[PDB]
RNA sequence: AUGAUUAGAGGCGACCUAUUCUCAAACUUUAAAUGUGCAAACAAACCGGCCUUAGCCAAC
RNA sequence: GAGUACGACCACACUUGAGUGAAAACACCAUAUCCCGUCCGAUUUGUGAAGUUAAGCACUCACAGGCUCAGUUAGUACUGAGGUCAGUGAUGACUCGGGAACCCUGAGUGCCGUACUCC
RNA sequence: GGGCGGCAUAUCUGUUACACGACAACGCAGGUGUCCUAAGGCGAGCUCAGUGGGAACAGAUCUCACGUAGAACACAAGCGUAAAAGCUUGCUUGAUUAACGAUUUCCAGUACGAAUCGAGACUGCGAAAGCAAGGCCAGCGAUCCUUUGCGAAGAAUA
């Protein structure tokens, strides 16, 4: 059935900087330049901003994550996957991603998290007649790993 | 020590188990007019126009109707006499009373019987008392007695 | 560590059926059906608007204890009988549905020919006349769970009914073409939306290319006659409001008996006992 | 459910899973007996015309 | 025999696993110039009709968990009225009346309105 | 006994209290003379405490799933509340005036304090039905005396 094809729902880029000031502003500018859209600052929980994050979906997200896979050499550990059906990885020295380093902003790291899913997930997020999705229609860890292997390179196995 | 307005109402102004919630639509659509009999039962989920704890569970007569309120007359004994108290409550704390359901049915039955007699119809047969005598033909007969096993089965140890 | 023990279900209280299904806002419903007690249950009506994926439904409803009573209903899937046979969901379709419902209701009540409403749609706000010269028929708007934003098809149906002749209290703060920073309403934009000028512009832009408007392009619909079609539809609806489209094998599965279920369980337990 | 409280067993020292022994004026799903409010046709209630209202309802 | 909109009562209607679904609906679905709103057309708003029953939805099943109505527990626990009743007492039975609860065990798994539509 | 101690001297919640209401002790466990232009009013949008699987520094933040309230509502306690009464946000001043309307609690059916149902004016929020004359329920004061505000300017052969 064509409706069960797995697709990438969204990709979240997060930079937790700590403190607040020039470093946070520079990181926000760098993330905005990288993602081509305005990021959002997130505060602690006790009211000072501590991180900057952004969410990307669609053709831009599909075009992205290629630099992340290239940096990670298209290899990931098994435990990086989650029972929900999503995964992610870290990255350091975004100059490796190739953002044309400038002296104004130093080197920054980031965390990418990719969330996948099938069509029909709207029924759990719409306002009217909100319901729950079927367990069979859910996405399994084995299915996610098989999709990653079929679309990209392989993955190593570990314990922790 | 303390004699506040809502003192000692921990169990009185509380919801029954698994029956919480605000009043339904049937309460909102009920019609109340002057001269009706109502029961004053507080709804603890409204907290507006609540009657005093004394009047919870009393039955009275409506004497005034406002856009959101009802005026009820309640008898209250004080020393050697009975007073007619007039209280003002919101419409969500009253309900129509069935205290005259039996009497109203009695009047309707009398009218129906009167009409049938004038029309010369057939009246229903009259019930007979069960307290009269008669022959009894037994189907099953048993002996009633105290047996030894009755005493042995009374020592749970 | 398991939250769904037996005590959870023992102490669980379920919500109302329509709250669980997610289709009724009961606070709003209580406030909408509430009426002054001194009126002693005089009739009160709500115009309920519901927009589905491929149709829009408008109804005139009075509440009752046994259940709501529907006075008159109009559906968008009857517009082809009155003309326009494409879209059936846009703002012009909403306006036509509202006008048709108002005309049907007035004809049914017999007060027609005394409240002719507005002949030509100018998209201008006129205050409704209410008790709060014989008064018009009144009903209050019910949008359910839909989000109320400027330029919405629920308000399009509202405008259709008002121009038809019913008295629905409202303000022009949500019509298409209201400038919040200026607190003014532009009638030109409202008329353009009512007659579907935006749809015509989009159709022209799409046709000037090299899925959208697939059936539109399959038919010979030219993006220069939509306004005339809608005007003709308004005229036909006004002329003959009571018109519609031209005009038990069982499938239920029988439930097993309790005796049959017990027999099946006994047979299964005998089978496993024998296999052991 | 809240708050106390003894022991063994299974999964796996810890924990979860069902149990197990004993309890609460300021704990309770359930729930008496004795109570307590109202009504049981004569200034009332019931059944079909008429008059008035600056009350309700789009109108009657 | 079914569907949609508005509903009354608010678990016999809930929760977990499976299976089935004629027609028309409902829904997933496509898209972002305009109305509108977001970090993100995700939610929401506008405009459509290339695909699907995969999911939602409806029905059926389970020596399922809950829930509802009965039986048993039991004339037991408790209790109104009485004695120049028994007993050192604690307390108990008796006489004229009222009368429970848990565990355990049976049966069941929504029903009733208005309007429009499909067999 | 009195003294010393302490307020049981005005007053609020749970229990004592005996399934309507009422009920004492220098009985038990605790509170009150404050605080708030928002912590008041309204509309909209969200769902809390916690748990599990994941993501460089990171043994703070991001994401998914479960989650009947196990959180929160200034303060003591009880009750109540889930597309809210909780959290965020936008606009506001119903915390104004209110013709000597009626009523509840204490009770002598007196007052004070607190509270409930209303009619009129001018408003706020909302598309609308509607909601609101403070923060539900403790947080307060007679005679005499002192002190402040309204009897604006204009017009009547009265
Ligand atoms: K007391
Ligand atoms: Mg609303
Ligand atoms: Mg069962
Ligand atoms: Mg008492
Ligand atoms: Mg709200
Ligand atoms: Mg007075
Ligand atoms: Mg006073
Ligand atoms: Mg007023
Ligand atoms: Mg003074
Ligand atoms: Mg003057």
């Amino acid at each position: 059935n064509p409706m069960r094809e797995i697709v990438v729902k969204k990709l979240c880029i997060n930079i937790c900087v700590g403190e607040s000031g020039d470093r946070l502003t520079r990181a926000s500018k760098v993330l905005e330049q990288l993602c081509e859209q305005t990021p959002v600052l997130s505060r602690a929980r006790r009211n000072e901003k501590i991180a900057v994050h952004c969410t990307v979906r669609g053709k831009k997200a599909e075009e992205l994550l290629e630099k992340g896979l290239k940096v990670k050499e298209f290899e990931l550990k098994s435990y990086n996957f989650a029972d929900t059906g999503s995964f992610g990885f870290g990255i350091d020295e975004h100059i490796d991603l190739g953002i044309k380093y400038d002296p104004s902003t130093g080197i920054y790291g980031m965390d990418f998290y990719v969330v996948l899913g099938r069509r029909g997930e709207r029924v759990a997020h719409r306002k009217r007649k909100c319901s729950r999705v079927g367990h069979s229609h859910h996405v399994t860890k084995e299915e996610a790993m098989k999709w990653f292997e079929k679309v990209h390179d392989g993955i190593i196995f570990q314990a922790k | 020590h303390s004699y506040g307005y809502k003192s000692g109402t921990r169990h009185l102004f509380a919801k029954k188990f698994r029956k919480h919630g605000v009043p339904s639509v049937s309460t909102i659509l009920t019609n109340i007019k002057v001269g009706d009999y109502v029961d004053v039962v507080a709804d603890s989920a409204v907290r507006e126009g609540m009657p005093h704890k004394y009047y919870h569970g009393r039955t009275g007569i409506v004497w005034n109707v406002t856009p959101r309120g009802v005026g009820v007359i309640i008898n209250k004994p004080v020393r050697t006499r009975t007073l007619r108290k007039r209280i003002c409550v919101r419409f969500e704390h009253v309900r129509k009373s069935r205290c005259q359901e039996a009497f109203k049915a009695k009047e309707h039955q009398f009218q129906a019987y009167l009409a049938a007699k004038k029309a010369g119809k057939a009246l229903p047969p009259l019930q007979k008392s069960s307290r009269l005598g008669g022959i009894v033909r037994p189907k099953n007969v048993e002996v009633l007695a105290r047996r030894v096993a009755d005493y042995e089965a009374m020592v749970p140890y | 560590k398991v939250v769904k023990n037996k005590a959870y279900f023992k102490r669980f209280q379920v919500k109302y059926r329509r709250r669980r299904e997610g289709k009724t806002d009961y606070h709003a419903r209580r406030q909408m059906v509430l009426q002054d007690k001194t009126k002693f249950g005089s009739p009160k009506y709500r115009l309920v608007v519901r927009i589905t994926n491929k149709d829009i439904i408008a109804q005139i409803v009075q509440a009752k204890i046994v259940g709501d009573e529907v006075v008159m209903a109009a559906y968008a899937h009857e517009l082809p009988a009155f003309g326009i046979e494409h879209g059936l969901t846009n703002y012009a379709a909403a306006y036509a549905t509202g006008l048709l419902l108002a005309r049907r209701t007035l004809a049914k009540l017999g007060i027609a020919d005394k409240f002719q409403g507005a002949k030509e749609a100018d998209g201008s706000y006129s205050a409704v006349r209410t008790k709060k010269e014989r008064f018009p028929f009144k009903a209050i708007l019910d949008v359910g769970l839909a989000r109320t934003t400027t330029g919405a098809r629920v308000f399009g149906v509202l405008k259709g009914a008002v121009d038809g002749g019913m008295a629905v209290p409202h303000r022009p703060n949500r019509f298409p073409g209201y400038n919040k920073e200026k607190s003014s309403l532009d009638a030109k934009v409202h008329r353009d939306r009512i007659f579907g000028k935006h749809v015509a512009d989009y159709l022209k832009q799409v046709k000037e290319e090299a899925v959208q408007f697939s059936k539109y392009m399959a038919a010979k619909v030219l993006p220069e006659s939509i306004e005339g079609m809608y005007k003709k539809a308004h005229a036909a609806i006004r002329a003959d409001p009571s018109k519609s489209l031209p005009k038990h094998k069982s499938y239920k599965t029988k439930k097993l008996s309790g005796a049959e279920k017990r027999a099946a369980a006994k047979a299964k337990v005998a089978a496993i006992r024998e296999r052991l």
